[PDB]
RNA sequence: GGGG
DNA sequence: TATAATGGGTCTGATG
DNA sequence: CATCAGAGCCCCAAA
């Protein structure tokens, strides 16, 4: 074929077709399956042996893999490769979490409190404190992972005009935008199928807002407006240090019908 | 531990396609889109829901989800429905779905061995308002429509219609999650070229230029006055936390005890009056002044809640306020209460 | 504002808890602007950076996991098995919980493949659709790395 | 500040100071009425112009805004009775 | 950057 | 919407 | 032997 009708090669008469001079060979741990007739299975597709290909039933599939349904070649590839459920991300950490009977793992730990050796009765006991942790208060593991993640009331990130009729916004918004951004874009992309590199580096993005929000520098780069090497002031740096909430709000404040003068 | 640093390294895992292998994916990437007109022609059913579940199956069971623009919902059991009603169609027609099934998944390979494109052209659009990253996401979308657009038949090499592309999809992007106040893309585009007018004449006058020589230079409509205004909305957010910077703005919203104390002293000294007039009077006046739905109700709306037309109710509102100024003068209380 | 809509409809405090149809906002004490959650729905799930990075990681320790494999899964680098499906990787089969680099991912869930660069016109010593053994010439200059299914390309001469 | 007519800092170590004193009311006033319990800083306020002995203290809002903050990290923050049965200080403006 |  | 363009720019103490 | 969290109070004018 080609792009224009001349420049076709057409078959002049009857003959057999040979190949050379190719621009690279590329090598295959696969199986090829030859067909007659209509194949049932369609490329994409996860086989493994036993699984039937094409004719009706007849040509099966003797290792485990990937089809690749070849039509110039009328045979029916299998790429030797496992229907294997690896992930990555919070969504791998949320399922193993969720698949935890935390009372099971109560009895194998205190099972492992009768070992001597110090180092494996000691960490048997600061899991087991963490077990115990949840089976107490009747919080599940899985909630440590975010699926919906809360927002502040405005009021308390606020949004107001100064004297110079100039704006001034409190930099949970920026943290917020960030991750509506990275959000929004995410679920654009998983409806319009890209490819797993661009997803996964979407995700790990995703991942990095939420621990801007929560915890700017904890981990990684601070995030900060640009212009400026100031971190943004995350929601953890809200509540701590000296600066914090508790230590500059709850246990002392300031105060009405007050006044100091020189003595 | 750097997230630039893992996506780069990863993009260098694809190789760089060949000019054949360019057209090859480009090729079946055309065919498998027109292969999905003509199966929604033979089959009757959605265009768009039948590319999806071409997509389902060359992705794989991890992603499934509701595609909106779709009418039904992509869960594994109506992808199996519409898997079997493909596989259900002669060599003739089923032929098609292998042909579709092909497009998908060179589409991907041609998505991701151009991803080197896009960061060498984010590259350059750094600090802009979008970290390094966001940018490249934001390219990589306009490689996603440079693969569904592309005509390979026009014997261009592929990078150069994604390039376009790409920069529209980074100059969008810029343009629409920069500010904290959001702009529409055109004012930015207006606010910009006030920006590159006035620069040009800083550096062709020695000083910066007043709002007249802005106006100037920007041509026919602009005034003095327009260029200001442009500039007041142009003005992005200063930070509260900026050092605190905060803790210098007093909070006007939520009065305060010396108004709310006068606040609930004039309703104290108000309900005063309520009394030596009476019921009716003390009630077409609350409806006049706005007391019990806000607004403010003509002497027509209220002849519907008594009956009369609007003469009484002129004489009946004359008759309260006439007797309550009696009532000041003689309580000599709502004076001050200005 | 204090009892009133964002489009003006409704007012005063006659209205107490009703929604304007027209804009949709409550009537009551502005006050709840402090009071009042929102929320952001993720695509995908993610994991709150406290019981990650707070050491001993709470979610690391729950599950016997390392800090840097905390790192590694959350942050995609290494994919964590849930199910291997029969997968097994250099002989030994894939036990759950192992800890994949990217390309032993690829090895398993893709097959594994290699393509092989032959000089301008130099043509194969090998035909389209031969089993290869493994550092079998293919051509003057290039040997095999693996074994498998051998394809031809682009052919430029039929 | 001087010249935003501000407050004078009551800070830890003079909340300690009346706590050393055992000061308990005086210290309350200073956490509730004299700062940030809008409620009771304004009925206090109203109770004096009038004659009135001061009312007894709300919450202090820096308080609501410390829950709603930990709410914001997705940590459930729970004021209950002796009866471990839930008490809302929100006065059910927080919920649906 | 000063005060105590 | 189409030349081609394809990898960045101190100071101490507690705990794993 | 590495990583993280601590490192006095209140007040002023400036920004
Ligand atoms: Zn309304």
């Amino acid at each position: 074929a080609a792009i224009d009708p001349e420049e076709e090669v057409i078959a002049e008469a009857e003959g057999v077709v040979h190949l050379h001079e190719p621009a690279s060979i590329l090598v295959v741990k696969a199986r090829v399956y030859p067909f007659e007739d209509d194949v049932e299975v369609s490329t994409g597709d996860r086989v493994a042996p036993g699984d039937v290909l094409a004719d009706g039933g007849k040509v099966k599939s003797d290792v485990y893999g990937r089809v690749e349904v070849d039509l110039v070649r009328n045979v029916v590839r299998v790429v030797e490769s496992y229907d294997i459920d690896a992930r990555m991300g919070a969504e791998a950490i949320q399922q193993l979490l969720k698949e935890l009977d935390l009372e099971a793992l109560e009895k194998e730990l205190l099972e492992e409190m009768k070992h001597p050796s110090r180092a494996r009765r000691a960490k048997a006991r600061k899991r087991l404190e963490v077990v115990r942790a949840f089976l107490d208060s009747g919080n599940r593991p899985e909630w440590m992972i975010l699926e919906a993640v809360p927002v502040l009331p405005p009021d308390l990130r606020p949004m107001v005009q100064v004297d110079g009729g100039r704006f001034a916004t409190s930099d949970l918004n920026d943290l917020y935008r960030r991750l509506i951004n990275r959000n929004n874009r995410l679920k654009k992309l998983l409806a319009q199928g890209a490819p797993e590199i661009i997803i996964r580096n979407e995700k790990r993005m995703l991942q990095e807002a939420v621990d801007a929000l929560l915890d700017n520098g904890r981990r990684g780069a601070p995030v900060t407006n640009p212009g400026s090497d100031r971190p943004l002031r995350s929601l953890t740096d809200i509540l701590s240090g000296k600066q914090g909430r508790f230590r500059q709000n709850l246990l002392g404040k300031r105060v009405d019908y007050s006044g100091r003068s020189v003595i | 531990s750097d997230p630039v640093r893992q996506y780069l390294h990863e993009i260098g895992q694809v190789p760089l396609l060949t000019l054949e292998e360019e057209v090859e994916l480009a090729r079946k990437v055309e065919e498998g889109m027109e292969a999905i007109k003509k199966l929604s022609e033979i089959t009757g059913l959605d265009p768009d829901l039948i590319r999806e579940v071409v997509r389902a199956k060359i992705l794989g069971s991890a992603r499934v989800r509701h595609i909106p623009g779709l009418k039904e919902t992509l869960d594994p059991k109506t992808v199996e429905e519409i898997d079997q009603k493909l596989k259900s169609l002669p060599k003739e027609h089923k032929r098609y779905l292998h042909i579709a099934r092909e497009g998908e998944a060179a589409r991907q390979h041609l998505i991701e061995a151009n991803l080197r494109l896009v960061v060498s052209i984010a590259k350059k659009y750094t600090g802009r308002g979008l970290s390094f990253l966001d940018l490249i996401q934001e390219g990589n979308q306009g490689l996603i429509r440079a693969v569904e657009k592309f005509e390979y038949k026009r014997r261009f090499k592929f990078s150069t219609y994604a390039t376009w592309w790409i920069r529209q999809a980074i100059n969008r992007a810029i343009a629409d999650q920069a500010r904290t106040i959001r702009i529409p893309v055109h004012m930015v585009e207006t606010i910009n070229k006030l920006s590159r007018t006035a620069r040009q004449l800083q550096q062709e006058l020695g000083r910066e230029p007043t709002y007249e020589e802005i106006a100037e230079a920007m041509g026919p409509g602009w005034d003095a006055k327009r260029v200001e205004e442009t500039l007041k909305i142009a003005q992005e957010p200063v930070s509260l936390e900026t050092p605190f910077y905060g803790d210098f703005i007093p909070d006007e919203h939520l009065p305060s005890p010396v108004d709310a104390a006068t606040q609930s002293l004039l309703s104290e000294e108000l309900e005063k009056a309520l009394s030596k007039l009476s019921e009716r009077e003390a009630m077409v006046l609350k409806l006049r002044k706005g007391l019990i739905d806000g607004r403010e109700h003509t002497l027509e709306e209220v002849g519907a809640f008594f009956g009369v037309t609007r003469e009484r109710i002129r004489q009946i509102e004359n008759k309260a306020l006439r007797k309550l100024k009696y009532h000041e003068s003689r309580t000599r209380k709502l004076r001050d209460f200005l | 504002k204090d009892y009133e809509c964002a489009c003006g409809k409704y007012k005063r405090q006659r209205f107490e808890g009703k929604v304007c149809e027209r804009c949709g906002v409550e009537v009551t004490k502005s006050i709840v602007r402090r009071y009042r959650m929102g929320h952001i729905e993720l695509a995908t799930p993610a994991a709150h950076i406290w019981f990650v990075k707070d050491v001993p990681s709470k979610i690391g320790t729950l599950l016997d996991l390392s800090a840097t494999e905390l790192e590694q899964v959350l942050y995609f680098s290494k994919y964590i098995v849930l199910d291997p499906k029969g997968a097994i990787l250099n002989g030994v089969p894939v036990e759950k919980r192992q800890l994949l680099t990217d390309e032993e991912y690829r090895e398993l869930r893709y097959g594994k493949q290699e393509t092989y660069p032959l000089p301008p016109g130099v043509d194969a010593l090998v035909k389209d659709g031969e089993e290869v053994v493994k550092g079998q010439e293919l051509a003057p200059g290039v040997v095999s790395r693996l074994d498998g299914v051998a394809l031809y390309r682009f052919p430029r001469r039929v | 500040g001087k010249a935003q007519f501000g407050g004078q800092r009551f800070g830890e170590m003079e909340v300690w100071a009346l706590e050393a004193y055992g000061a308990a009311h005086t210290l309350q006033e200073m956490l509730t009425l004299k700062s940030d319990d809008i409620e009771g800083r304004n009925a206090a306020y109203e109770a004096i112009i009038k004659g009135e002995d001061v009312p007894e203290p709300s919450v202090p809002e820096s308080f609501r805004v410390l829950v709603k903050e930990l709410q914001a990290l997705a940590l459930d923050v729970q004021t209950l009775d002796e009866k471990d049965n839930p008490v809302d200080i929100f006065e059910g403006l927080a919920s649906k």
